[PDB]
């Protein structure tokens, strides 16, 4: 938990599948871990769990997040996020409704452009505030007792 | 085939008849004659006899059935002769790419004032920066290897426990022999995960490595003690002990190179495929760069007003295809001789 | 850096798929057929039972109450 | 008894021009030298999946005459090491082998045992050996052979054990092969192997472009089925977790 | 400190560029109706 | 107009702000211009004109199609198309609303799917059917009189 | 150019048609271009 | 081909402004 | 037919790959609002 980059907020509550210019550095306090306008998102950002309006949780028996296993929408070239995935609508029905989500994000501007053709409700992401410059680090000064 | 009184003897009712080994294959002149005995009653074994006289012109594609008894339908099985091209099979190459982006990892620093260096050089004769460089250099080195264990933890869970084969150190309730030799059975869950991975991925050039706690990996060689004269001067402070951390093993199933490290938690082994073909790639560690900023330039984040050292480690690790299995070793706490 | 558009290069290995091992052609005995259609003759003896119908011979003189 | 070898399915690869100019320039790969070796390997696995469907069909014709189950789980009062319980599989083989040579009266048969390499690993029960685990010398399965192709010599038969991962795990299969040419049990007939480089043959999907067609004609026949199935039970490796 | 040995648990090719791609090459079929299937997957099954 | 690749239809209806799984080879004479599921779309696909809900033509003085002057969305890498498009809203009183379109299309399945981050009515694409597979070409014929 | 050998025709696909292709692209990075509209060049300088 | 992913390679000069 | 000297107008460098890219290097100046301006065009007007 100690050494590592800053984790951005997981929840992106995308209304209607159509949020534009989402503030990615939301919930991060200013100064000691983010400097808005100075630091950029890392190019290791990806989405992990996306929940539609007609999903299935597949860990509980409810309509919840679809944990995208080995089909995570990650940062490809031109700093964009394209990925075609299928999610189960019913539990025992095994519907596997298709919905592609395609979006582009800006690294320096910390904005996403989440757009999905279906009925998307939120998405859980995994991105780091990059440390090209200093906004945080870890200090290792010693100590002694006899 | 199904007559007007027939039992299936697979889903027994008024249904079809399995023509077991008395099928009617196509003879000369493209005719089909067969004297067959279909069952009629299950508890009666009536075995009514009949015959199916049949002909079909192949190029004329029409069949012609007659039978002396009573038919309802015949389930047939043939194909279309693929001389005239009407249906062939095509193959094509598909190609996608996977990105191995490496990025800036977390840099560690050591805020170093001036009046704390002379305060250590005077009293304790402690070098303030050579005890902070190797403090940093051991923190970055253990940050890499703690990430590797985190990498193999998460990128095993995306296989949905496809090779989760457990093991017990407590022998079964009807074993009744020495539990020292029950640990030999660990080698047949290891060789069972190994052959289970060469059957779902079809690779035969492996170097299956095992990482695990030195409590857990000690059960693999199962070595016995040796004794000598206990002279008090010629004691050997772990002079020949290396088979609990780095040992080679060669089964009949596949070869091995096990790794014992105390960083992983006790209770689980971990098998990893490494193939020698440069084409196929299972797991790969990509160290980009590692450089130290000697004082000048970069400031500090906790207290910017003083000089500080700086060190970063750029690296990533990637999973192209996850051949990784987990052997859950159960009840290994040395309490087998207490129950 | 942020405003610099990244460019992913191309690594030299090509990362093929993996085919299974084929050894079942070594299992069954084989002989090349020079004709696409032929027949095999099955010579079998019989015993007429001395009361009518015939029985196949080497599977009817194996049970000891003859 | 008739033997008919019919025409099989053609395998053919459509090859345009721009697919060859692009892949030679962008990636340095050939569509005429990789689709060809793909066409060969796809055709070479029809003749090794037909056999698995054959022996599964031929055993079903006998209605399980030689069906001898083995249990990797030892019996409830076995009470020794469960490794040497797997020496019992050597005499469930020989019990169903002598059951074949008793009914069909065979006295010159070499036997072959096909099965999953996870399941045929129980036949030698070879133990491990150890050495130094240095990174400088990694033997990437250098001496590994005895899980796919093993020879045996019991007191009741000789065996030519075959292990391939294409057959489903759970059962074994024992085939009798007599060297006396009068008697025949299972014969494989490869008729021909024909390949054309276009040669006037068109394509089925897009006829306007050239293609490399190939096929092979073959069949495999069973005069008398001498086949047995050893149902290996509970071989999921949970013999120690119970 | 702990002894470190997990840099040899998986192979380590050094990386010159910080962003590169590897290609993968898979064959296909057509099923005589348009759609494709991965070739060494859909064949390695006994009910062919 | 005589010799050239077979041009696809122009007017695409992207009503509802988005479109999903749109067949791009519609309107073509099936059989001799194109063969669906046999030949693909060429990778020269780009949009030359668009029309949002409250836009302005700036060729006529009406709320019509907007020309994309040197900001056309070309087919980028991995067959996806993004674009930060600024469009005029009114005439002399330029309000200049902005709306991002970002989208993907498959060459093999001739299937585009467009999503804007705001409101959009329809778009005017411009692409050529690929001549990699020998579907149609030009034929030279000798003639003679005296 | 492919003088026969596989590539059929599209009008009458039953005859051995030859075929020739040439692929190229011209592109403009920055458009430096100027146009001069020469007016009244229809020889009537002196008839006027 | 359609299902083969295109790789835009990198030409050498860097095209500085004037 | 006409004669063809118009193909000698534009400079022709023969390609080697059907898909390739070229970068451009543009310096910027931020204005303490984040709005970077492209450099060697935005200092070409005299009311600086």
């Amino acid at each position: 938990t100690l050494v590592g980059l800053v984790q951005i907020k997981e929840d992106i509550a995308v209304e209607g599948g159509k949020v534009t210019d989402y503030d990615l550095f939301t919930g991060l306090k200013e100064g000691k871990e983010v400097r808005k306008g100075i630091d950029r998102l890392d190019r290791k950002f990806k989405i992990v769990e996306a929940k539609w309006s007609d999903s299935f949780d597949e860990r509980t028996s409810a309509a919840g997040f679809v944990e995208l296993g080995s089909n995570v929408v990650k940062l490809q070239d031109n700093d964009t996020l394209v990925g075609q995935i299928k999610y189960p609508t019913n539990g025992d029905g095994e519907v596997e409704t298709d919905t592609i989500l395609g979006k582009v994000d800006v690294s320096s501007g910390e904005l996403t452009l989440t757009s999905a053709s279906g009925k998307l409700t939120d998405v859980k992401v995994k991105g780091y505030v990059a440390s090209e410059q200093h906004t945080s680090a870890t200090n290792v000064e010693l100590g002694l007792t006899r | 085939a199904k007559w007007s009184d027939s039992f299936d003897e697979r889903t027994s009712a008024a249904g079809f008849v399995e023509l077991g080994s008395n099928v009617v294959k196509l003879q000369d002149n493209d005719t089909l004659v067969g004297q067959i005995k279909y069952p009629t009653n299950g508890d009666g074994e009536v075995e009514t006899d009949t015959i199916l006289g049949k002909v079909d012109v192949s190029s004329g594609e029409l069949t012609l059935t007659s039978a002396s008894g009573k038919l309802t339908d015949v389930k047939v099985k043939g194909y279309v002769a693929s001389e005239q091209h009407t249906s062939a099979t095509n193959v094509e190459l598909g190609l996608t790419r996977k990105d191995v982006v490496i990025d800036t990892a977390q840099h560690i620093e050591a805020t170093v004032p001036l009046e704390v260096i002379q305060d250590m050089k005077a009293t304790y004769d402690i070098d303030g920066v050579a005890r902070l460089s190797e403090t940093m250099s051991q923190l970055s080195s253990q940050k890499v290897d703690l990430d590797i264990i985190e990498f193999l933890d998460h990128e095993y869970k995306e296989t949905d426990a496809k090779y989760h084969f457990s093991f017990d150190v407590f022998p079964h309730s009807d074993y009744s022999a020495h539990p020292k030799d029950w640990l030999e059975g660990l080698r047949e869950v290891i060789d069972h995960t190994t052959q289970s991975m060469k059957n779902d991925y079809k690779l035969y050039d492996v170097q299956f490595v095992i990482v695990g706690n030195p409590l857990d990996v000690r059960l693999i060689p199962n070595v016995s003690w040796t004794f000598n004269g206990g002279d008090r001067n010629a004691d050997a402070y772990s002079n020949g002990i290396k088979i609990n951390y780095s040992l080679g093993a060669a089964s009949g199933t596949a070869n091995y190179r096990i790794i014992g490290s105390d960083l992983v938690r006790q209770g689980e082994l971990t098998i990893i495929a490494i193939p020698q073909q440069d084409n196929y790639k299972t797991f790969m560690f990509y160290p980009y760069t590692f450089n130290v900023v000697n004082g000048g330039g970069y400031l500090n984040t906790r207290n910017p007003n003083v000089p500080n050292m700086m060190m970063t480690r750029r690296y990533t690790v990637e999973s192209f295809v996850p051949i990784i299995g987990r052997i859950t070793i159960k009840n290994n706490n040395g309490s087998v001789y207490a129950r | 850096m942020g405003p610099i558009q990244p460019y992913a290069s191309l690594s030299m290995p090509i990362l093929v798929k993996l085919w299974a091992r084929l050894a079942l052609t070594e299992a069954l005995p084989t002989q090349v057929a020079n004709k696409p259609n032929f027949t095999v003759p099955i010579l079998t003896p019989y015993v007429v039972d001395a009361d009518g119908n015939k029985h196949a011979l080497p599977e009817s003189i194996n049970n000891t109450p003859e």
